[PDB]
C-alpha cells in the first residue's frame, strides 16, 4: 500500500507486496510480551506496527487500547488515570474511555457533551497462551490464533519459556537472516557448539533436489501460511571449509544432531527443530515494532508431562539454554541484523542485492508472504486512515 | 412533527440551508436538484457546521477537516469522519419544505 | 505561506494561514528577554521565527542585527569583534556593519572594496517596556507596541515581573492549551490551588450558543486582535467528576476566585486576571523560536503606586508567586504541550483531531489568528526570500 | 549529477557541475592516510567519496576492495576474516574475494555455488608516495598520480611530513576557506605569526590587475588542473585595519616572508609557498568522506638532501611546525569551515551569498573545477548505478 | 552433445521464451525474436532468477527478480543491477528444427 | 556630459555591450531588440558583470546566481537581487549610441 519508491516496486515483481511492507503485515496475531510482565491494574505501554498502545488486565483478563485520545491525540500513558476499575481517564480533558470496547463513556470536563457514547477508541484483540500476550493487529473479529503460530508450539505438553528484547533493524532482516540455511557460518564459535556438543556444519548447502528441499505450506488445515527447508533431509552439510583447496575452517563434529528442519510462518516467526537440544523445538518472532525495529521475541518448547519436570526444564532454562543458546548463539545474529540495515534501509538493497543458490528458500517466503499476507500496515493506519 | 424550513424556490440547486431549533441541536436541508434532504447540522468528527461547508452532488464537505458525508444516507464519504450522520426525512408539500422533529429510523 | 502539505491546507478551509503559520507570524513584536539580561556593550544572541539575531545595548538603548554575514553566511557571534562603540566587524573576513542601520561601512582586509555602502545586514526594531525586550520580526516601521500586547501590560501603574525558558513544542501548542477552558483539569492537583486556596472547577459544560461562548475582538484603539473565553457566562462549573454516574473526583473548593478573565491576542500572548491571586493578572507569551520550539515568557502584573509596593510586590513574587504559581502552577502546562508534539508533527493532527464542545474558544482564536496575522514567516525568509520572475 | 535541486543548479550557470559536486569529483586520486598509519595483514576501514573502502598490505603492497559483500551488502568490516593471506572472507555466509582483483573465488557454506568465479567485488588502485596513501575513486586504467598532485609535491628531495584528521564540513567549504586570500584575517593572532617572527598583512586585497593576479593553470604538460592567486607579486598587503578611516588592527611586521603564491588544484588540494617558514612549503588536500564531512590531509615539504637532514627536519616537525603551524595556525580554519556549514547545507548558499572582489581567485576555481573534473560522484555511485534499457 | 535438438521453430511464437534444462549442465533460454532465434544462460548473471520466467521486450529479457535486462543477441547488461555479461550460445535451424549450441561462445 | 557609446549596428539585437569608465564603476548596456538601455554593470549582489549575463526580453539575468532585474527601471526582478540598479536614460541619435553621464 505505497510505502516505497513505486520504481522499485515496479522493478520486483516477483514480491513487491513484501517490500512494500515496510511497517510488517497487519490483520495478523503477534507476540509482544510474557503474561508475567504484565499484572493486574497496571497499563503497560508498547509500540506495534507504528502504533503506540496500552495494555491492561482487569479481573485476570488482557484488554487493549490504542495510546492516543480521540481529542487532541496525546497518550494517555503519559500520566495514567484509571478512575474504575473498567475505564481509564485521559490526564488533559478527561475523556473517559471503557477498555472492553474503547467507547467514550463519560468526559469529566463536561458531562453535557455531544461526543459521550458517540465516539470510539480503537480496541485491539488479546490473547494470552504459552504464558505469552498476543495481539491482533488488525480490524474486524480475529482469526484463530493457530494461523499465525508454528506447528506444535500450541502444543498442550509443549512447556514455553524464553526472553524478549528490542532490537535495531527492520522485522524483514530478522526474518532472513533467521531462515537462512547458510548464515549459520556466523555461529560456530558459539558457546553452544563447543558446550553442548552439537553436530553443526559450516553451512547448509543446496542438495540436487531443490523442489524436495524447499516445501511450501498452503494447505494447513488451520490456515497456516509458511515454507520449510528441509536442510537435514536434503541439504548438504559442509563440513570443511576451503580456499583455494585449502582446508581453512572446520565444521563441528559433535555428536548433536540439531536443526533437521527450519521453517518460516506469516507473520514472521521461525521454527527451529530440532534445537538447541535434540530434544527441544525453538520459536522467534520478529515483530515489528517500526521500520527500524521489531521485537525478537525467543521461545524455547520441551514436552513436560508433569511439574516436576516442568521445574526441571525451567532450571535448565535458567542455566543454560537461555545463556548458552538463546544469548550464546543468537547474540551474533543482533548484530548481523544490525548489519544489514544500511543496503536496505533505503530499499535499493531489494533490488541491488546477489543472492546465491542457499536463498532459494528465503525466495520462496517472500512470495508466500506476498500472497498470503493479510494486509500491508502503512503510515496512513498509524496517522489515520485517509481517503477521499 | 414537522418544521417548515422555506419554499424549494428560495433554494437553488447544490446550496444548503441551516435550520436552528431552539432547545434542541440545529439541522442542515440541502437541495440536490430537485430532491430536498436533511441532516444532523453538526459534523460527528468535531464541533463543526456543516451547513458552512461545501457540497458537491450528494456528498458535503466540512469546513474544519475535509470530512465528508453523503447528505442521503449519512454514511462517510471522506475521512477523518467515521460516525455516521443523524439523517432526518424531509418532504416538500405544496411547494414549501419541511423536515422531521426527529431523525427517521 | 506554504510550509504545509497543500492538501492539508486544502482540508483546513477555516483556517489555512494559521496551519501554515509553523514558524510563526511576520510584523508582530515579541518579548525575548529581560532588560536586565543584557548589558551595555554585550552583544548577545538568540533565534526568533527561525532566524538568528544579535541585540547590543549601546548608550542605554538596544539594538538588533540579523546574526548571519552577508558575505559566506557565518554567525557573527562565533567570534564578536565589536572594534568601535557603533559597529560589528565580522570575524571572517572583517566585513564590518554598523548597529545603527546594519550598513556595511567597512571592510578591514579590503579597503576599497565597491560592496562598502552598497550592502546593508537585515535590522529589527528593538524597544523596551516593563523591563522586558520586545524585537519586532518584521519589514518596514513598526505599528506601536500596544497593538501586540494585551489590556492592561503597558498601564503606567502595572509593575511587571517574570521568567523566561526555552520550551520544546512548537508554539501553536502552547497558545492553545493556554486558551483551552477544559485544560484546567491537568491543574487539578496544583500546590498553588491548595496553598492559595483557590476555588478551580475541572472544567464546564457549555450554556447558552456558540456566539456566546466567546467574545472575539477585532479592532482596538491601538489595533489589538484577540478573543475572550466567555464559557463561564452560561456555563455550569463542574465540581464532582463522575464516570457512570459514580463520584471519581472533584475540583477544589477554595475560597479565592480568579481567572474571570481570560483572552488570547496576536500574535500570541494568554491574560488571566486575576491570577494568581485576586489583585494580580498574568500575561504570557509563547514565542515562535523555530518549528519545535518557543519562549515561554511569564510575567505577573500587580498596579504599585509607589516605591514602596514595588519592592514589597517584588519580594511576593520571588518567594511566593514564582515558584507556587509560575512554576508551581504552570509546570504542567509545559508537559502537557510536549504531550501534543507527535500528533501534530506531521501536519495531519491539524485533520484528525476530534473536537469538543468547549474547543469553540480555540476554533474562534485559529479564525482571528487566521483573519488578523501581519504575515506567515516561511522558511525563506530564513534562508533569503526567493522569486524568478 | 543530480545530487542538487535543479532549480538551483540551473541558477548557477558559471559552475554548476561544482556545485553539483556535493560528493566529490570521481575518477581522480585522493590521499585517505600516511603509510605508516598501515601494516602488514592490518586491514583499515576507511570512506572516500562516500564508498565504504577497506585497505590492506600483503607483501608490502596495498591493495584496496569495497567494504560492502556482493551477497547482502554488508560491511566485510563488521568482523574481519581473511582466512588466507590472498584473500577475505565475509563473517554472514562466507562469500570469499581476492584481495588482488576483488573476484569471488570461494564460498565456504557452499563450494560448488555457480557464483563462484561469476562475481566481482569492486577495486580500486591505490599507491604510495611520499609515505602518503593515494587511492584512485575512479573506473578503469588510472593517470599518473603527478595529475593530480600540486607542483613540486613529488620532487625527488622534497621530503614530506603531516597529520590527518576528520572535519565536519563538506569539502569545498574547506577549499574555499584555504583558497581565500582574505580569509587570513582569522589568522592575525595565531601563535605562528609570533613565534615565527611572520610578516602577514590582515589580508591580501585586490591588485591593479585582476587577470594578471588570477593565473588558470589548464596547460601544465602532466595534466594538473588549477588556479594561482598571486597574492605576495600582484596582491596589495593590507597592514593597518581601518574603521570610518580610524586604525583599529594591524597586521604582523615579522621578517619571514611567506605565502608569495597559492594554488589550489583539483580533486582539491591547496599549496602555499612558502609556508610556514621561508624554507617550506604547504600542500593539503581537503577529501570528500561523504556530503558533510572530509579529511584534512596537511602536508608539510621541505628540501633535504640525506637522512641526517630528513631526521632533522622531523625533529623540529614534532617539536615546531606541527604544534605551531599545523595546528597553532590552521586550527582556526576548522572552526572557520564549520561555521559556513548551515549557510550551504541546504544547497541555497550557493546561490545568497553576496562576494566581494578577493572572491574573483575563489570564482575562478569554482569554473575551472566544474570544466575539468573527470566526473560527479553521485548518491547512485555509493548503492549501485541505476539504468532503464 | 555438439547442437542440442530444442524443438520445430513452429512450436515457438515471436517474442516468447523456452528453457532448455540440460543434464549435468545448467540450463539455457532460447529467445525468438521476429523470425530469429538467440540463446544465453537462462540464469540471470545477478543471481539466481531464471530469465525464461521474465519478460522479452524486443530483443531485450528483463530479470523477474529485481528487472535487470540483458540483450539476447550480444548477452551484454542492458539494464541495472545487472553487469555481468551472459554467455551466449548459437543457435541454428536445420530443417524446420531448433538446435542451440552445448558450448557457449567464447570472444 | 553624454558618452558616445557606440554605433547602433554594433551590437546584436538581444546582446550585452560593457561600457569602461576610468575613475567609475563600469556600465552594461543593452540591446532590447532595436532599442537600447544601460544600468551599472556589477550586479548589486556581488561582482558578477552583468554585461555577462542573459537577456530575457527587458530583464537581465545574472551569470552568478540567477538573480535578476529590470533593464529599464533598475528594480530587482528575480532573488537574490534586492537592490536597485543604477539606470542611465540613453539616446540614439544618426545610429549613434549615447549614455547619460550619470545615474537618473
Ligand atoms: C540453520 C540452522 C540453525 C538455525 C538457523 C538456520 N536459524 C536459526 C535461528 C535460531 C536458532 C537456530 C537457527
Ligand atoms: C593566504 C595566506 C596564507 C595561507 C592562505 C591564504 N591559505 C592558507 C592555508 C594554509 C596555510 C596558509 C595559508
Ligand atoms: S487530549 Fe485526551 S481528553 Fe483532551
Ligand atoms: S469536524 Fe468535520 S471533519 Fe472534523
Ligand atoms: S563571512 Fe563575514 S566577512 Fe566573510
Ligand atoms: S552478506 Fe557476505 S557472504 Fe552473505
Ligand atoms: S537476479 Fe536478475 S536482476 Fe537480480
Ligand atoms: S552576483 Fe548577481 S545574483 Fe548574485
Ligand atoms: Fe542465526
Ligand atoms: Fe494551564
Ligand atoms: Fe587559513
Amino acid at each position: 500500500m505505497a510505502n516505497v519508491d513505486e520504481a522499485i516496486l515496479k522493478r520486483v515483481k516477483g514480491w513487491a507486496p513484501y517490500v512494500d511492507a515496510k511497517l510488517g503485515f497487519r490483520n495478523h496475531w503477534y507476540p509482544v510480551m510474557f503474561s508475567k510482565e504484565i499484572n493486574e491494574g497496571e497499563p503497560k505501554t508498547l509500540k506495534l506496527l507504528g502504533e503506540n498502545l496500552l495494555v491492561n488486565r482487569i479481573d485476570g483478563k488482557l484488554y487493549c487500547l490504542k495510546d492516543r485520545c480521540l481529542h487532541r491525540g496525546v497518550q494517555l500513558s503519559v500520566k495514567v488515570e484509571c478512575k474504575t476499575k473498567s475505564t481509564i481517564t485521559c490526564w488533559y480533558h478527561a475523556w473517559t474511555y471503557r477498555w472492553e470496547d474503547g467507547v467514550l463513556c463519560d468526559i469529566l470536563t463536561n458531562p453535557t457533551s455531544a461526543q459521550i457514547g458517540r465516539q470510539k477508541l480503537k480496541t485491539y484483540p488479546v490473547q494470552e497462551a504459552k504464558g505469552c500476550v498476543f495481539i491482533y493487529l488488525g480490524d474486524g473479529d480475529p482469526p484463530p490464533l493457530a494461523r499465525d503460530t508454528p506447528p506444535n508450539f500450541l502444543d498442550d505438553d509443549m512447556e514455553i519459556l524464553g526472553k524478549n528484547q528490542i532490537i535495531k533493524s527492520n522485522w524483514r532482516l530478522a526474518v532472513e537472516n533467521g531462515f537462512d540455511p547458510s548464515h549459520i557460518y556466523i555461529h560456530k564459535d558459539s558457546i553452544l557448539v563447543k558446550d553442548n556438543d552439537l553436530a553443526l556444519p559450516l553451512g547448509f548447502a543446496p542438495g540436487g533436489d531443490r523442489k524436495q528441499q524447499t516445501r511450501v505450506v498452503d494447505d494447513d488445515v488451520v490456515g497456516r501460511k509458511g515454507v520449510y527447508d528441509l536442510i537435514g533431509e536434503h541439504g548438504v552439510p559442509v563440513f570443511e571449509g576451503t580456499i583455494g583447496g585449502e582446508v581453512v575452517r572446520e565444521g563441528a563434529y559433535g555428536e548433536k544432531i540439531v536443526a533437521n528442519d527450519i521453517s518460516i510462518w506469516l507473520p514472521g516467526v521461525l521454527k527451529v527443530n530440532p534445537f538447541p537440544n535434540p530434544d527441544m523445538m525453538q520459536f522467534e518472532w520478529y515483530v515489528p515494532i517500526d521500520e527500524n525495529t521489531h521485537y525478537y521475541f525467543q521461545t524455547l518448547g520441551k514436552p513436560c508431562a508433569n511439574d516436576e519436570e516442568r521445574k526441571k526444564y525451567e532450571q535448565e532454562f535458567e542455566s543454560k539454554w537461555k545463556p548458552m543458546a538463546l544469548e550464546g548463539f543468537n547474540n551474533d545474529d543482533i548484530w548481523a541484523r544490525e548489519a544489514m540495515v544500511d543496503f536496505y534501509a533505503d530499499d535499493k538493497g531489494w533490488v541491488n542485492e546477489i543472492l546465491f543458490e542457499s536463498d532459494e528458500a528465503i525466495v520462496a517466503w517472500r512470495k508466500l508472504a506476498s500472497e498470503h499476507n493479510q494486509g500491508i500496515q502503512t503510515q496512513a493506519h498509524v496517522s489515520g486512515l485517509e481517503h477521499h | 412533527i414537522w418544521l417548515k424550513v422555506c419554499a424549494a424556490s428560495d433554494m437553488q440547486p447544490g446550496t444548503i440551508r441551516r435550520v436552528n431549533r431552539v432547545g434542541a441541536a440545529p439541522l442542515a436541508v440541502y437541495r440536490v436538484g430537485d430532491q430536498f434532504y436533511a441532516t444532523e447540522d453538526t459534523c460527528t468528527h468535531g464541533i463543526a457546521s456543516l451547513s458552512e461547508g461545501t457540497l458537491d452532488g450528494d456528498v458535503i464537505e466540512c469546513p474544519f477537516h475535509g470530512g465528508a458525508f453523503n447528505v442521503c444516507t449519512g454514511m462517510p464519504a471522506s475521512s477523518p469522519c467515521t460516525v455516521p450522520l443523524g439523517v432526518f426525512e424531509v418532504e416538500v408539500k405544496e411547494g414549501e419544505v419541511y423536515v422531521a422533529g426527529e431523525k427517521k429510523l
